[PDB]
């Protein structure tokens, strides 16, 4: 059963990933194999001869981003750095450890640099940031009624000066601004 | 306080089974059952429980009456409906104050509520109670503590659930519990005004993480995700060798009893599937070692002694016995522990 | 000047007991010893992010450069931005780039080519093998680049006025010129050698790509943060394979060998290892990342003085009296080009 | 937290323990309650090195911007600096930066300097400005135009070498007397 | 003993504290008592 | 102002286990655990 998470116990040595054809030069003594920190990497076949790397089972994590509850209920779910036809095959085939599951319309699928977010909506339009997301991405709730949407960030006002060869902006007012520092 | 515990309890938002009454089918008891019922005065005696409901296995049987209880752990032989017949090797038997609270504002219209729910975790079956003239429409949906009312150390087996009835000239709520960490609001008086699931909608999962109610404008991180593997695969060698059982069980001059004939057994691998499929067999008597839960077991060395005798002497050889042959011949240690293979 | 490191987000249980119903209920009994670990990184990834908001993010306002780019003869196409370069990033932020190799470049998700790795699978896919995940900066190098793009078409030209306020155009020779008023020579000794001043300016930015270019490390402060994570993260997923004084190091053969009643000696001997390990890591993890909000402070400040307006105070922006600093994007870092 | 003992609390486990048993699972406890404190003293400890790197920001932010000007652009509030008042808050301080930020603005013209007779008279601290017919000189961050005298000027060229420099009148209030 | 620090072995729970009649609401079922932090805050008296 | 302190450069095998060869045994089996050390007091003398 390769590209499938399984738990394997070759020959003796126990683990948790997947499992696929490998390119690998194992000398026909090697046995198992390992990487530069000494983790099971690969692990030749005791019944075909064959190399199988290991791969970790699904590592990511989830964050809920949210308002206020007294705002909304309404929330979206991160997982931190899979790819997202990944996670929708998971849930899919009912093997992701959570078992809360939040609505997949096709609408709410972001595959976003730091994980796709699922139970918001991208919008095109770009906003001051609200909730960080991560990788230039911020969730916030906003009026269409009501739903979470994330965006690219809105770095500020896009401005362009008038600079020349002899031309001078002299402010001929001004104005007292206190602001605080805390 | 806002405590956070993990504990078998019965999932929010989960799936129910609504019954009525005008027969009892048989709900499987597993990690507990939930039951709840709605009534005017009376509609519902007494429970059953147990393993097929018979003089058996010992069951359970919850019934009441108009001033006390008649719980009681026994083997009842059967009633399938004076209930009761049999209480020969029955015990455990327990009387207190009444299961039903029944009160009425000057008409049947208060419906009074009943909730009961079940756990027999290192045995103590467990009833905790709380009875409210609610608005009897139906299951309703405002929280509500539950209240112990007994706590009794059954120490038995328990895997089925059924229920007696009444008599005469909308309840029976039925929910099952999934072992999940809970968050329950403790108020001032004590009571518990509000919990919250941890595993069902995600704004509940950081809820539980932060152990609170209100949640500020934010992105929480709450736990992992893994995807749990499908399918278990173990491998091991190709194939390594073989014991020469098939050598000395197809052999031609089988040594008789005065020349036991034993080939002792190394190295080898304890293949049992030939001593399974070969020869119909007729005396298959293990002592010291299953038959079955052999294979797993690894031994330094194994003896097997061939030989060759009657009817009457296949079933004489055993521990302490005595004869033509299992005392002049061939002696079978009191502590021997192995199998005997007659064919 | 180092502005931030890898973000990371350590988890408690898929790190210390893989996979392993037990295990997790044997360091339950620990209480919240480990989310105090959690809490403590997240607010390191909240305060990294907020170092670089800090760093970057001081205009409001995205100012464009004019399309033509004749500013008295100063010669700035080294510092903006390429609009031929896809990432429109400068040649001196590409070599910064080049020059800078990140050992986890964390906004991947390199879940899925681990399998396909083929060979002995690299520190990233062993991270996320045993418990060890990074998260990615909330402002990206694109859009980082794009903040020291507006500060540089703010910083010439409107002077730091834009620092201040509104920004007010004016030409680059006269800015110029006022930068030497306030370093207390007149204005007249620039606009009569204004070719030579250009000249020279022009030559010092050419040279300074070649030292970036030929030197050996020129980015040895970011190099060596980059490094030390990695090497944090490399020596957290070691001690993994180390016994603790146990039976083994293996989760799973100790429990094939000892049965938990008679195991759970040696499950908690690993359970305590390995909790000492990760606070010893997360206790390194914050002295770091009190050190880099000390150093991007200072950038901040540096920025802040010398970019957006000229300071007085010596030494601070660069040797000698200080006239400008024009800002570049680095890989989790800033460079000033006093 | 039961730290893999018998139980949490030292009483009930000495009363339910004898000494030379109970020592074990008191070793135990001790060694996780002392990891637990050594831990919160290492996070107090960085949290106190933090606060006093604020604390210290917070005191030179102090003695600059409170009882001084500073030319420190952006460090007193946002624009240019004028004074600030402290005030106490419940472990912190909170500073009121009074700065001083420019407002609306004209393009008018600019020159390096101005020729009247063969000489490139600059401006003594201030720009060239222009209405866009008669040239003027004003301070960089308020526009007071005033007509350009020997007195606003420094004269030191020989108007061949300022690039861009304007053809206009420098007048005096020596001549007229 | 009430208003003055004793040492107690309540019903096996051994201890050193001071005692005195509270105002809780305890539950007939209800035992031994705690506070917000898992720890032995009012015991109710088992006999009166 | 203090500028700097004194260098320190603790030695592993020695303070925990004094010249005895099963001790330094035992003491690998925690893996690199003082590696990270006595790296980080030569980062120290270093940044001094
Ligand atoms: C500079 O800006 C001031 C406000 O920031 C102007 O003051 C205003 O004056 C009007 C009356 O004309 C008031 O109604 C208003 O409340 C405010 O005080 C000021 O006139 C302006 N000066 C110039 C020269 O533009
Ligand atoms: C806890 O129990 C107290 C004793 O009954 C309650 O106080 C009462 O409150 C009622 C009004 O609800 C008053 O009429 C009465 O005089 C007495 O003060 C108290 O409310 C209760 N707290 C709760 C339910 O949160
Ligand atoms: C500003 O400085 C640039 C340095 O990169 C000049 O680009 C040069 O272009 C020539 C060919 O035109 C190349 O041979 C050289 O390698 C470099 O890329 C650019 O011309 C210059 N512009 C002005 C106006 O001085
Ligand atoms: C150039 O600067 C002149 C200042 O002397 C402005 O001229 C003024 O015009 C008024 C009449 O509108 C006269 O009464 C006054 O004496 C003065 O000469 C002139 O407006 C200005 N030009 C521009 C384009 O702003
Ligand atoms: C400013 O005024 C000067 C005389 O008042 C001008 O100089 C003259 O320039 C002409 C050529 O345009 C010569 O032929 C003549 O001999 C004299 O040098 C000067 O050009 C003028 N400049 C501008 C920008 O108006
Ligand atoms: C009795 C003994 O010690 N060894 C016997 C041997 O004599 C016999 O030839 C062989 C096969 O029959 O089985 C074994
Ligand atoms: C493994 O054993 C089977 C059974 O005989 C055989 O068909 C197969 O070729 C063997 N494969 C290898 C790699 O030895
Ligand atoms: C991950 O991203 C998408 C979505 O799955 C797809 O191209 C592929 O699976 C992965 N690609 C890369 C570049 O990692
Ligand atoms: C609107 O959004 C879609 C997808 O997010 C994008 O392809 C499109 O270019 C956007 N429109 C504009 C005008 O940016
Ligand atoms: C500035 O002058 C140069 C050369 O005299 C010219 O190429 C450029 O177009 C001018 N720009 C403006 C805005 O006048
Ligand atoms: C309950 O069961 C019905 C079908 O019997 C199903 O449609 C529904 O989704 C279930 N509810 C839950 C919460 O699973
Ligand atoms: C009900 O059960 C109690 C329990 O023993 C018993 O004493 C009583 O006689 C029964 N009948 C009535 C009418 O209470
Ligand atoms: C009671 O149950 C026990 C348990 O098997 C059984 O041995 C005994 O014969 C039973 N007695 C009866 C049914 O009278
Ligand atoms: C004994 O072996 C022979 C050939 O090796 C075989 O034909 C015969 O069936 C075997 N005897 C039994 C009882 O299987
Ligand atoms: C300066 O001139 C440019 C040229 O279009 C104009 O856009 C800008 O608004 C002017 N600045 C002012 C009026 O302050
Ligand atoms: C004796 O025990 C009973 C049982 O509750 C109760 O009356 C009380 O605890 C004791 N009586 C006294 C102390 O007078």
């Amino acid at each position: 059963v390769k590209n499938k998470c399984v738990n394997f116990n070759f020959n003796g040595l126990t683990g948790t990933g997947v499992l696929t054809k490998s390119n690998k030069k194992f000398l026909p003594f090697q046995q198992f194999g390992r990487d530069i920190v000494d983790t099971t990497d690969a692990v030749r076949d005791p019944q075909t001869l064959e190399i199988l790397d290991i791969t970790p089972c699904s590592f990511g994590g989830v964050s809920v981003i949210t308002p206020g509850t007294n705002t909304s209920n309404q929330v979206a779910v991160l997982y931190q750095g899979v790819n997202c036809t990944e996670v929708s095959v998971a849930i899919h085939a009912d093997q992701l450890t959570p078992t809360w599951r939040v609505y997949s319309t096709g609408s709410n699928v972001f595959q976003t640099r730091a994980g796709c977010l699922i139970g918001a909506e991208y919008v095109n339009n770009s906003y001051e940031c609200d909730i960080p997301i991560g990788a230039g991405i911020c969730a916030s709730y906003q009026t269409q009624s009501q739903s979470i949407i994330a965006y690219t960030m809105s770095l500020g006002a896009e401005n362009s000066v008038a600079y020349s060869n002899n031309s001078i902006a002299i402010p001929t007012n001004f104005t007292i601004s206190v602001t605080t520092e805390i | 306080v806002l405590h956070l515990t993990q504990d078998l309890f019965l999932p929010f938002f989960s799936n129910v089974t609504w019954f009525h009454a005008i027969d009892n089918p048989v709900l499987p008891f597993n990690d507990g059952v939930y039951f709840a019922s709605t009534e005017k005065s009376n509609i519902i005696r007494g429970w059953i429980f147990g393993t097929t409901l018979d003089s058996k296995t010992q069951s359970l049987l919850i019934v009441n009456n108009a001033t006390n209880v008649f719980i009681k752990v026994c083997e009842f032989q059967f009633c399938n409906d004076g209930v009761y017949s049999s209480a020969n090797n029955c015990t455990f038997e327990y009387v207190s104050q009444p299961f039903l609270m029944d009160l009425e504002g000057k008409q049947g219209n208060f419906k009074n509520l009943r909730e009961f729910v079940f756990k027999n975790i290192d045995g103590y079956f467990k009833i905790y109670s709380k009875h409210t003239p609610i608005i009897g429409r139906d299951f309703p949906q405002g929280f509500s503590a539950l209240e112990p009312l007994v706590d009794l150390p059954i120490g038995i087996n328990i895997t089925r659930f059924q229920t007696l009835l009444a008599l005469n000239r909308a309840d029976y709520y039925v929910g099952y519990l999934q072992p999940r960490t809970f968050l329950l609001k403790y108020n001032e008086n004590g009571t518990i005004t509000d919990a919250v699931d941890c595993a069902l909608d995600p704004l509940s999962e950081t809820k539980c993480t932060l152990k609170s109610f209100t949640v500020e404008k934010g992105i929480y991180q709450t736990s992992n995700f893994r995807v749990q593997p499908t399918e278990s695969i173990v491998r091991f060698p190709n194939v390594t060798n073989l014991c020469p059982f098939h050598e000395v069980f197809n052999a031609t001059r089988f040594a008789s009893v005065y020349a036991w004939n034993r080939t002792r057994i190394s190295n080898c691998v304890a293949d049992y599937s030939v001593l399974y499929n070969f020869a119909p067999f007729f005396a298959f008597k293990c002592y010291g070692v299953s038959p079955t839960k052999l294979n797993d077991l690894c031994f330094t060395n194994v003896y097997a002694d061939s030989f060759v005798i009657k009817g009457n002497e296949v079933s004489q050889i055993a521990p302490g016995q005595t004869g033509n042959i299992a005392d002049y011949n061939y002696k079978l240690p009191d502590d021997f522990t192995g199998c005997v293979i007659a064919w | 000047l180092p502005v931030s490191m890898t973000k990371t987000s350590v988890d408690c249980t898929m790190y210390i007991c893989g996979d392993s119903t037990e295990c997790s209920n044997l360091l339950l009994q620990y209480g919240s010893f480990c989310t105090q670990l959690k809490r403590a990184l997240t607010g390191i990834a909240v305060e990294q992010d907020k170092n670089t908001q800090e760093v970057f993010a001081q205009v409001k306002q995205i100012y464009k450069t004019p399309p033509i780019k004749y500013f008295g003869g100063f010669n700035f196409s080294q510092i903006l931005p390429d609009p031929s370069k896809p990432s429109k990033r400068s040649p001196i932020e590409d070599l910064l780039f080049n020059k800078v190799t990140l050992a986890d470049a964390g906004f991947i998700k390199q879940y899925g080519d681990c399998l396909g790795d083929i060979a002995a699978r690299d520190l990233i896919c062993a991270q996320k093998f045993n418990g060890l995940t990074v998260l990615p900066p909330l402002l990206t190098d694109e859009m980082i680049a794009q903040y020291t793009s507006a500060l540089l078409a703010g910083t010439i030209t409107s002077g730091w006025t834009f620092g201040a306020g509104p920004a007010l155009q004016i030409p680059f020779p006269m800015q110029m010129a006022y930068r030497f008023n306030g370093i207390g020579v007149t204005q007249n000794v620039l606009y009569e050698n204004q070719k030579l001043i250009a000249n020279q300016f022009n030559s010092a930015i050419g040279k300074i790509q070649d030292s970036l270019f030929s030197t050996p490390s020129a980015l040895g402060k970011l190099q060596d943060v980059v490094n030390h994570n990695a090497q944090a993260l490399n020596t957290l997923v070691k001690q993994l394979s180390s016994k603790f004084g146990a039976i083994s190091s293996v989760l799973n053969d100790i429990l094939s060998r000892l049965d938990p009643p008679e195991a759970e000696v040696q499950i908690d001997r690993l359970i305590t290892g390995r909790l000492q390990s990760l606070q010893t890591y997360v206790t390194q993890q914050l002295i770091r990342a009190a050190e880099i909000r000390a150093s991007a402070n200072l950038a901040a400040t540096k920025m802040s003085e010398c970019v957006l307006g000229q300071s007085k105070r010596v030494d601070f922006c660069g040797k000698g009296y200080h006239l400008m600093s024009f800002p570049q994007s680095a890989p989790h870092g800033v460079v000033f080009l006093h | 937290s039961k730290f893999g003992a018998i139980s949490s609390v030292l009483n009930d486990i000495l009363s339910r323990l004898d000494p030379p048993e109970a020592e074990v699972q008191i070793d135990r406890l001790i060694t996780g309650r002392l990891q637990s404190l050594q831990t919160y003293v290492t996070q107090q400890l960085i949290r106190a090195a933090e606060i006093r790197a604020s604390a210290n920001l917070a005191a030179t932010k102090m003695s600059e911007c409170v009882l001084g000007q500073s030319k420190r652009v952006d460090f007193c509030g946002k624009g240019y600096h004028l004074m600030s008042f402290p005030q106490s808050a419940p472990h912190g301080v909170v500073f009121l930066h009074v700065t001083y930020v420019p407002a609306q603005e004209k393009n008018f013209t600019t020159a390096p300097a101005i020729c009247h007779d063969g000489k490139a008279h600059f401006p003594r601290e201030g720009v060239f400005v222009s209405n866009g017919t008669h040239w003027f000189v004003t301070q960089r961050n308020f526009y007071e135009p005033q007509i350009i005298t020997t007195d606003n000027t420094f004269v030191s060229g020989n108007c061949d070498v300022v690039i861009g420099i304007v053809n206009n009148t420098v007048y005096d209030p020596l001549q007229l007397e």
